RNA sequence: AGAAGCUCAGACGAGUAGGCAGGCGUGGAGGUUUGUGACGAAGCCUUGGGCGUGAGCCUGGGUCGAACAGCCUCUAGUG
RNA sequence: UGAAAGUGAAUGCAGGUGGGAACGCCCUGGCGUGCACCAUCGACCGACCCGGAAGUUUGUCAAUGGAAGGGUUUGAGU
RNA sequence: UUGACCUCAAAUCAGGUAGGACUACGCGCUGAACUUAAGCAUAUCAAUAAGCGCAGGAAAAGAAAAUAACCAUGAUUCCCUCAGUAACGGCGAGUGAAGCGGGAAAAGCUCAAAUUUGAAAUCUGGCAACAUUUCUUUUGUUGUCCGAGUUGUAAUUUCAAGAAGCUGCUUUGAGUGUAGACGAUCGGUCUAAGUUCCUUGGAACAGGACGUCAGAGAGGGUGAGAACCCCGUCUUUGGUCGAUUGGAUAUGCCAUAUAAAGCGCUUUCGAAGAGUCGAGUUGUUUGGGAAUGCAGCUCUAAAUGGGUGGUAAAUUUCAUCUAA
């Protein structure tokens, strides 16, 4: 609100908390951001640095959906699943092999991190690392493309 | 490649339909009505100055001169080689 | 003039912007007068649903293209699979759509069959009453305003559940597969070009 | 023993700029008090009394004539 | 993570070491035990510098592809 | 010489129309500076203020010369998101969109380019008849003359097609009353209960006894705090009676399908907008960067041609769309 803020325990004090010797004046500094190379390098240099010039080059037209391509570990692959279908398959020897489309969860790449249980497993993704298919075959499952 | 994301054939294959031919694609095609009315307006009207250049120009066989004022008088390369073939179609036509 | 942690300012207020500040003070007021548009148009449509039918479609995407929304209009392709000319699918609630086209017959068929379930539970009143002519139905005293989602939703594709793992899913090195598929790609225009040059050097 | 209470002991106490904390006062809002009021509310005057370190608060007498307050919270064009 | 193309996080009980809250046992300590946090030594991921094993087909001699492995470099990482 | 026609004039000719005001919100044109950049010239302020023109109850925009690169979407507008992002910037200060996706709302269409050619089938006006009315104030119909129009008015077609053909099913009014019912509608009207006692007072609307009403204890007025004194409030999205309107219904009459229309197959044909597109250039604009839009000047297309695919060029493919 107001009532427990400042401005009312400077009722009665001179200059309101800003100094006598010194004041409070518009923009004593300079307005905004100017400055950064002149006179405000310090703060500019030891608190923001790689502020200045360019680096890289320019995309014009850039389109967010084509490059659409959240990422899941094999560690939530499971959890992506409905808690019925994990108490089905998690750890039980079943002839059909529990499968996770993770597009549909919405992931475009299934990464490496984390373990993988024993039981087979069919992963239908767009993409998958390398090492993220290792752990999938190593537990007995396989990974299908999905397009 | 074919439901693979990335490929020559890439994303998912779902039968084939063969969409009907649009009315509007066959803009373009030249008209029978449309071909012996620019004929008749050919023989009313003539040629451009410019086109007239052109014509000599090929007649003298400076080809590459021909198509490079061609292109500066049409302003695209293309539209200059349209031109080129068919005011020597012309050429080819009353030598005929 | 910047001194104090945190990023640097950005703020866009440079202009007169207090000229230009909108209030969403009538958003209830909004929300009322919509609502009684709508019950108004409810109530002077007759039977008719409030919302016309519309087609399946899949956004344009790879981000969306594993969903289904609803589209504009049934194209003429859909329209005349379904047995229903462009004339009489605008005067019975169909929406037309001659820019849309049926590349797949999969979204032909998703099309058609909403148009057929449609036609089986619509109700056409004789255009003179008593007078029952191609398509009017016989008996129209149960009819009622229902709601068109409710009689044909819009489904989404659901994933197959557990399915067996085969050999040749076995034998399938993904990621070789990615990564070869890409190379091939990025490198087809030089091999057109070895291959061309190939043949005029022969 | 309003445990947010009670109790015991020791050390200590200057301050501009400035920081923090707990309080006093004002207009409006919710709740509350069987709240005060034409048998005199609010306001105002006072060589009367009383309380608090203080911001302040209460009261006797005079004037006056229609409304106003305590507490818990909300708020601000609040000294 | 890199400018991008792209790639993309467990050798181990998700490691050692030092100090450490709380607890347990013993006669004040000792002994275990070690959360949180720092010091530090590694491991892993991306760049950077090498190294080119498969494998893919197209140029098989190649084209493309990137594995193991090494730097004591780097990241606003695990 | 008379005539026809063309062009251009006149009339206080017959009948119409325009201005001005308003301008909050709409569409344009024209167009700064203070300010910021701690100076300042590009920039910023700002495509703003002032100036000028022109609208409406909304305006503008609008049925793709649109996106996208997908398993593809599908007029426009607005909201949220995209996004303080791609990008532009003495790359400084600063500035800064769009596709998608979710929602609100949804609605589609009309000409030009066609020989009706066995029939200008089209229309203004004068006159006279009828009819009609929010209305003696309004709006038409029929007949008959004069004209307009072949230097092109109707019918038919709009690319999503269509047009001519080929049989064959299917569909059909720009109508008029009258009756009653069912809805909407400004408006005239209709509406419960203490003014009983005591005390104070100038006044009871206060205080206290005793009641009443309540689908009405909102709010006012009345000589001080009034549900019961008065207007109102609730019932009320209603009884009422007086006119209005709406979509159906009952039949009445007029209606030449001698017509028209959808659909289906064509061995077919398919007209599609020019000083415009595009190019160069100069300004001005944009987030648009090798020009984003607009404008001026110069040059000026084409016929599967022309746009567009956000790095200029040539070339070759592919999508998409079909401007003037």
């Amino acid at each position: 609100p107001t009532h427990v803020s400042k401005t009312r325990k400077l009722r009665g004090h001179v200059s309101a908390g800003h100094g006598r010797i010194g004041k409070h004046r518009k923009h004593p500094g300079g307005r905004g951001k100017a400055g950064g190379l002149q006179h405000l390098r310090s703060h500019f240099d030891k608190y923001h640095p790689g502020y200045f010039g360019k680096v890289g080059m320019r995309r014009f037209h850039l389109m967010k959906n084509p490059l659409w391509r959240p990422t899941v570990n094999l560690d939530r692959l499971w959890t992506l699943l409905p808690n019925e279908a994990r108490d089905k398959y998690l750890g039980k020897n079943t002839e059909v092999a529990p499968v996770i489309n993770v597009l549909q969860s919405g992931y475009g790449k299934v990464l490496g991190k984390g373990r993988l249980p024993e039981t087979p497993v069919i992963v239908q993704t767009r993409y998958v690392s390398r090492r993220a298919e290792e752990k999938i075959k190593q537990a007995g499952g396989v990974v299908e493309l999905i397009a | 490649a074919p439901g693979l994301v990335v490929g020559l054939n890439k994303g998912k294959t779902l039968t084939k339909r063969q969409l009907p031919e649009r009315p509007s694609r066959r803009k373009g095609h030249l008209s029978k009505r449309t071909a012996f009315v620019r004929s008749i307006v050919r023989e009313v009207a003539g040629f451009a100055p410019y086109e007239r250049r052109v014509m000599e120009l090929i007649r003298n066989s400076q080809d590459k001169r021909a198509r490079k004022l061609a292109k500066k008088r049409l302003g695209t390369l293309k539209r200059a080689k349209g031109k080129i073939e068919e005011l020597t179609s012309v050429i080819q036509s009353s030598r005929l | 003039a910047i001194h104090v942690k945190g990023q640097l300012p950005n703020a866009h207020f440079h202009k007169d912007w207090q000229r230009y500040v909108k209030t969403w003070f009538n958003q209830p007021g909004r929300k009322l007068r919509r609502r009684q548009a709508r019950q108004t148009k409810a109530a002077k449509i007759a039977p008719r649903p409030v919302e016309a039918i519309r087609p399946a479609v899949k956004p344009p995407t790879i981000r969306y293209n594993m969903k289904v929304r609803a589209g504009r209009g049934f194209t003429l392709e859909e329209l005349k699979a379904a047995g229903v000319s462009r004339r009489v699918a605008s005067t019975i609630g169909i929406p037309v759509d001659h820019r849309r086209r049926n590349r797949s017959e999969e979204s032909l068929q998703r099309n058609v069959e909403r148009i057929k379930v449609y036609l089986a539970h619509l109700i056409v009143f004789p255009r003179k009453a008593g007078q029952p002519k191609k398509g009017d139905a016989t008996d129209v005293s149960g009819a009622e305003q229902t709601d068109v989602a409710a009689v044909l939703p819009i489904t989404q594709e659901a994933v197959e559940e557990a399915k067996p793992i085969t050999e040749e899913a076995k034998n399938f090195n993904a990621f070789s597969t990615l990564s070869n598929e890409r190379a091939y790609a990025r490198y087809a225009g030089a091999r057109a070009a070895f291959q061309k040059k190939r043949a005029e050097e022969a």
